[PDB]
């Protein structure tokens, strides 16, 4: 019985940690694409001004 | 349950404050229309701290925008997140203050603040249990400092057992964008000493130098400077809205940093500012942030902490880190560096950790420090005011609006009292 | 029949309490919903609803909602009673004069009425288990008037106070020496026995024995939760000789002032180490009295021992205990006072220690928990009065405590009692 | 009425709307176990002779 | 052979009757249509027509038509008698003399004609159940001249009265201190038992126990509807120890001028909390005596109890009742008068409580209704004569009364009676 309870509690904690990890993980590539767009905008603005 | 009221006054206050609402709405998941398009159940759990409710699943900020020139808030209303505020909370005049402190306190601001506090009264009575207030201004102008210190003393009498948060930009030595800048700084700090529980010092000179030696910025416009200030404003008050292992609210930071009621001026900072030359090669560890905290370049004022001594230092962490690693790192900074801290206070260093870092960043923290090095910022203002006061230069319209000559001498005596108490406790 | 009441005030008690009730449910076979899956061992800590739900005998009280509202939405939201989770509005914020005089006075009727409702379901009461820490004003100001009311209302009931002690190098607050001297006033007169643990010694034990490079606040509460489970293991399980809460109240405390025992666990080992080591009674007894395993940062070799109580769990044969006891008094390093030859007390239990999900401790057949009362606290209290006197010579941080309702004379009144407590060790430490 | 239902479906996210509807308490189905009809079951300890 | 007559006057008395006669329909299985599907347990309240319809024994009188005209349009149209619903044209308009002197004379011959007609159908009369409120002009004016025609018609019959007490702070009318004094000039003479309920105490019952933050008037009237169905339940059902309507007049009225008891119900709890609790006989009898569950805003610790009547329902047994009653007498907080060594009266029934569908009350096996006669009402009547005296020193609001037939001299005569009635609480409170 102790083995069964330990297994189910481990599964519950693993699922909650997975949720927190994926929600924290999906942030950084958005900022990377944002600054790639910023660099393209800067180059286009310089060429347009010239 | 623990609500804060935000007030924006002056051009410097409004531009910083308008970026502040764009930063925290991204962390809470609010679209510019005002609806909740959020991703977590933890973001909406503590949202009544800064926001009031609307009709139709929308959230409005608990902010009041006040300025004597309508042209400034026309830029704010036309901005990215300008459609979130209440139009009733916009309180404006028609005749500008002219960057003259006697106008914004006696003859021009004295007719508007009847209508300013009625917005403040009905936005602060609607709370269930109010914690404190926030107000953004600068110590160089006649609008940020004229009406800014008047708004504090009217609500300090109204709400005595509360806490004031003023995030003040101090005048710089070498920038000098105003001719009468040493006058109205001394006149405004005469009221911030007696009536504010927490005052922050921010220098435009230091904010420039951070952008070059650390971020390696090419063109640091005024958008990027407010991005540095608004991140420090959010890091201070993150224990109210996010769960943490060792949390510390605003009044928790009121007791530990202020030993005597005269010294509540803090130099703040931010932990993981990094340039993209070395962003992708950087290592992120708790010992790595601690190197970047106590750097005097990372501080946002033109005071060198090695020309003084520290009283109390706190650092509010954000993310998922180990709390043993936090405290032995923050004990090592006190054991080995013993001269720069005071002797009659054991364990100068306080810590706090929350579990929610800012977006797009694994680990982050904010720095707040109390030092005796801040006397030089006050000493350089007191000597610039002394030189012009001998010849009575630029002073004859302040006297023309009902403000006597003895009022300027009273401010200088109270200003030199603050310099003496920093050296006495050194 | 026999049972105990558990109260978790402040923050530092709650995560310890969160790690304790996750430990108690696995030993008694209860899912965290609170219902047994498809025996009177749980009557010490749980109450049986006739439908089939087990309710803990716990009250969770804090002055701020940011720590309890994670339990109302957590995994254990189905376990507690909704009226047991008392919650205020604004935190005392490490100010003793807030949590005792102006903020702790608005929820004292709610917390005490839950004590009456829990003790009216009782049939025979043994004691209380109050969890707090010295540093915070919530764990110091609120505890002081909590136990002032329990002492008057309940006359001769035990009050086993579990307290975190401020370590010399590891500490968070800066007004922390001001609160701990003020915290001592309620423990010298209303507390039957208060247990002392700090954070820094647990940091090294996790760093030295567990080989954990980066310990955190969830790993410390599992080590603390084992000791609280070990003390009450003689109530829920049968053993060779069983110790009640009142049993070891007399055995450990000599005098009406010296009631601060020091907790220790053994063997505190990892999974990669105990698989090779042979562990018997004659080694885990010596590992308790080692100077490198006390869970309070103090040197026991400077002071002298006064009374000890070793509680063994698991597969322990009591002849092997006697060889371990006789070995200790032959050694010259372990020093006792000459007016106490009978200084040990033993307890054997047949229920082995349990593992927790995601934990770092190992599966070891037998484990011993030691409660030691010594004079090593004398340097640990001559330290904390120097921190208080340094900041009080210039009257630092006093204007916050004064304004809430606290006088100035009680700061000097608390210091003169700490002078009386410090000299009580040296009065009784000398051999006649 | 359908547009008011739209408005109330959008407005149900509020803390005040979760804590306090008109003339009722909040939702007790998170508190109680799944699949139990509340008005049909009996709460308490049955006395058996 | 046992019957009761109910009269509902005003708006507060009638609107409870919408929730009162709702509840009696569920218990006996009578549909709101008035026909019973597939037994003399309903003979107290319902008289069966030979066609199959069951009609209530209640008379609904109001001067204002707008509250009865919604009953004549609703689902309960087919239940009541068309002649037992009596309406006027214009209300009393919060005036005493518009209900007793000016308009109440014209329609009272139709009112007593019905009460004469209902009594001839009954073979045994046990009492009356008049529902009204003190504050209004119809609830105060009209019931005062109804009983003085009623007492000269039926002499020895009991007249039980359920009146809404005006709350200390919250009130919805302005001349309530003027209009509540004028009721008691006759109820101290022609009434034998008048129970007290206010609105501010039930507001905090709903806020804390039921967890209802936004209550309406349908929420309160279902809680008051349970107490009346708990008091009457010894007449409709078989029990272990039944109490008649005349039976608890002698138990509760020691002096002719002290007949104002307070009703209390338990366990008033929501449906989420009760699944965690172990509701037993030894605890629901403590829920009545705590000061947070009295249905009148008064502090009972200041006064002393005189006579208590605990009426139980459901699965309760006589051992656990009187084992728990003797527990109360050992407590120092519950203070009885020394001239009543016995004050507890016990009644036990065999039927469990019945919840309405869509209600917020939980489904519990048992229930207890406590009727406490206490001396704490003197402080509740001290503050109301202080409301009268400040408004009479400047002769405010007087000229509306003199324009209808009421004199000014009876304002002095009614006030001097409250000088005597509050005095009599002290003449019986002093110990010999
Ligand atoms: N073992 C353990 N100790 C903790 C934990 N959290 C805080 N502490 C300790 O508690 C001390 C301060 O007391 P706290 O309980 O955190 O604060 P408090 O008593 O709630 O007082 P307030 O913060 O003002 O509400 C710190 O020095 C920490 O060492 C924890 O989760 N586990
Ligand atoms: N609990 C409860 N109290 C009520 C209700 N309606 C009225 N009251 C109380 O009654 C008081 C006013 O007296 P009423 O009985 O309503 O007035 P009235 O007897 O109808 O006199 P008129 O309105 O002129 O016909 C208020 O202070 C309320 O507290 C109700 O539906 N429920
Ligand atoms: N960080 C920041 N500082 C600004 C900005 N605009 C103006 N300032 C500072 O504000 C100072 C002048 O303040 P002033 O305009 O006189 O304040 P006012 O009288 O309240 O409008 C200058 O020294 C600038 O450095 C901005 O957008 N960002
Ligand atoms: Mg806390
Ligand atoms: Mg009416």
């Amino acid at each position: 019985l102790q083995n069964a309870l330990t297994q189910k509690l481990e599964e519950m904690l693993r699922q909650r940690e997975d949720l927190e990890q994926v929600r924290q993980e999906l942030y950084q590539e958005e900022q990377a694409e944002i600054y790639k767009s910023k660099l393209k905008e800067e180059a286009e603005k310089k060429l347009r001004k010239q | 349950m623990r609500e804060i009221v935000h007030l924006q006054a002056g051009q410097c206050g409004n531009q910083i404050g308008a970026k502040f609402w764009e930063v925290i709405s991204d962390e809470h998941g609010i679209d510019p229309t005002g609806t909740y398009h959020g991703d977590s159940d933890l973001q909406l759990e503590r949202i009544n701290v800064y926001y009031n409710e609307a009709t139709g699943g929308k959230y409005v900020p608990r902010a009041v925008l006040v300025d004597l020139e309508p042209g400034t808030m026309d830029s704010v209303r036309s901005g990215p997140f300008g459609q979130i505020f209440r139009p009733d909370n916009f309180v404006f005049g028609q005749s500008g203050a002219g960057n003259n402190w006697a106008k914004g306190h006696y003859t021009e601001g004295a007719e508007l603040v009847d209508s300013v506090l009625d917005v403040v009264r009905k936005e602060a009575e609607s709370c269930d249990c109010l914690q404190g207030f926030q107000l953004t201004h600068s110590l160089g102008g006649g609008t940020g400092s004229g009406m800014g210190t008047l708004l504090i003393s009217k609500i300090r009498e109204e709400y005595p057992d509360r806490i004031m948060n003023t995030f003040s930009v101090v005048p710089s030595p070498k920038v000098s964008d105003t001719v009468v800048e040493p006058y109205n700084a001394t006149l405004s700090v005469h009221q911030l000493v007696e009536n504010t529980d927490e005052t922050y010092c921010i220098d435009n000179e230091a904010l420039y130098d951070i952008c070059f030696r650390t971020l390696k910025l090419t063109t640091p416009t005024y958008g990027d400077l407010n991005h540095l200030v608004s991140a420090t404003m959010s890091g201070v008050t993150t224990c109210l809205r996010f769960p943490g292992q060792l949390n510390a609210d605003l009044r928790k930071l009121a007791v530990n940093m202020v030993p005597f009621p005269r010294l509540h001026f803090f130099m703040p900072g931010f932990a993981p500012l990094t340039s993209r030359g070395s962003q992708q090669y950087r290592a992120l560890t708790v010992p790595e942030l601690t190197q970047q905290m106590f750097d005097a370049k990372n501080m946002m004022a033109a005071c060198d902490p090695r020309h003084g001594r520290y009283l109390t230092v706190a650092a509010v962490f954000r993310g998922r880190m180990s709390m043993k690693e936090v405290d032995e790192q923050m004990l090592n900074v006190q054991n080995k560096n013993s001269s720069y801290f005071v002797e009659w206070i054991p364990n100068n260093v306080k810590t706090a950790v929350c579990d929610i870092p800012p977006r797009g960043l694994k680990m982050s923290a904010t720095f707040i420090g109390n030092s005796t090095a801040i006397q030089e910022l006050f000493k350089r203002i007191s000597e610039q005011f002394t030189a012009m006061f001998r010849r009575k230069a630029f002073l004859h319209w302040y006297t023309g609006e009902g403000m006597d000559e003895m009022e300027f001498t009273e401010a200088e005596s109270n200003m030199n009292d603050l310099v003496s108490e920093y050296q006495q406790y050194q | 029949m026999r049972e105990c009441i558990s109260i978790h005030v402040g923050q530092a008690g709650v995560q310890i309490g969160n790690a304790c009730w996750e430990l108690y449910c696995l030993e008694h076979g209860i899912q965290p919903d609170g219902q047994m899956p498809s025996d009177d061992s749980f009557n010490t800590f749980f109450s049986e609803t006739g439908a089939g739900k087990h309710v803990p005998r716990a009250v969770f009280v804090d002055l701020e909602p940011t720590v309890i509202d994670e339990v109302r939405t957590g995994t254990y939201r189905q376990l507690f009673h909704p009226e047991q989770l008392i919650t205020g509005k604004e935190d005392a914020a490490n100010n003793y004069a807030r949590g005792h005089y102006t903020i702790g006075k608005e929820i004292i009727d709610l917390v005490l009425d839950r004590i009456r409702k829990l003790a009216d379901q009782c049939t025979g009461l043994q004691g209380f288990l109050v969890f707090h820490s010295f540093g915070g004003g919530t764990g110091s100001g609120f505890t002081s008037l909590l136990m002032e009311r329990l002492s008057v209302d309940y006359g001769k009931k035990s009050k086993l106070e579990f307290s975190i002690y401020p370590a010399p190098q590891v500490s968070t607050a800066v007004v922390e020496p001001y609160n701990s001297i003020l915290t001592t006033h309620t423990t010298l007169e209303h507390s039957d026995c208060a247990f002392m643990v700090d954070n820094e010694a647990i940091y090294d034990i996790c760093r030295r024995n567990l080989d954990i490079e980066r310990p955190t606040y969830t790993n410390l509460n599992r080590l603390i939760g084992q000791i609280v489970s070990s003390i009450t293991a003689s109530l829920r399980f049968d053993g060779a000789l069983n110790v009640d809460l009142t049993e070891f109240q007399t055995n450990l405390v000599p005098y009406p002032r010296i009631h601060f025992p020091l907790a220790t666990y053994a063997p505190v080992i990892s999974a990669e180490k105990a698989y090779h080591e042979q562990l018997s009674v004659a080694e885990i007894t010596n590992a308790c009295f080692e100077p490198a395993n006390q869970m309070v940062k103090c040197d026991p070799r400077h002071g002298k021992y006064m009374a000890c109580c070793l509680l063994y769990r698991g597969d322990v044969v009591p002849k092997d205990v006697n060889a371990a006891i006789a070995t200790i008094k032959t050694k010259r390093t372990i020093q006792f006072v000459d007016w106490c030859p009978t200084g040990f007390k033993v307890g054997i239990n047949y229920q082995p220690p349990t593992v927790v999900p995601g934990g770092d401790l190992a599966k070891v057949q037998r484990a011993v928990c030691m409660l030691s009362n010594t004079t090593a606290i004398a340097e640990a209290w001559a330290r904390l009065d120097h921190k208080f006197d340094l900041m009080y010579a210039k009257r630092a941080f006093v204007h916050w405590y004064v304004g809430e309702g606290m006088e100035e004379g009680e700061f000097s009144e608390a210091r003169e009692d700490m002078a009386a407590l410090e000299k009580d060790y040296e009065e009784v430490g000398v051999d006649s | 009425t359908f547009q008011q239902k739209i408005k109330d479906k959008k407005e149900s996210i509020y803390l005040s709307n979760r804590r306090a509807p008109l003339g009722k308490s909040h939702d007790q189905a998170p508190g109680l176990p799944k699949g139990m009809d509340t008005t049909n079951t009996t709460f308490g300890t049955a006395v058996i002779k």
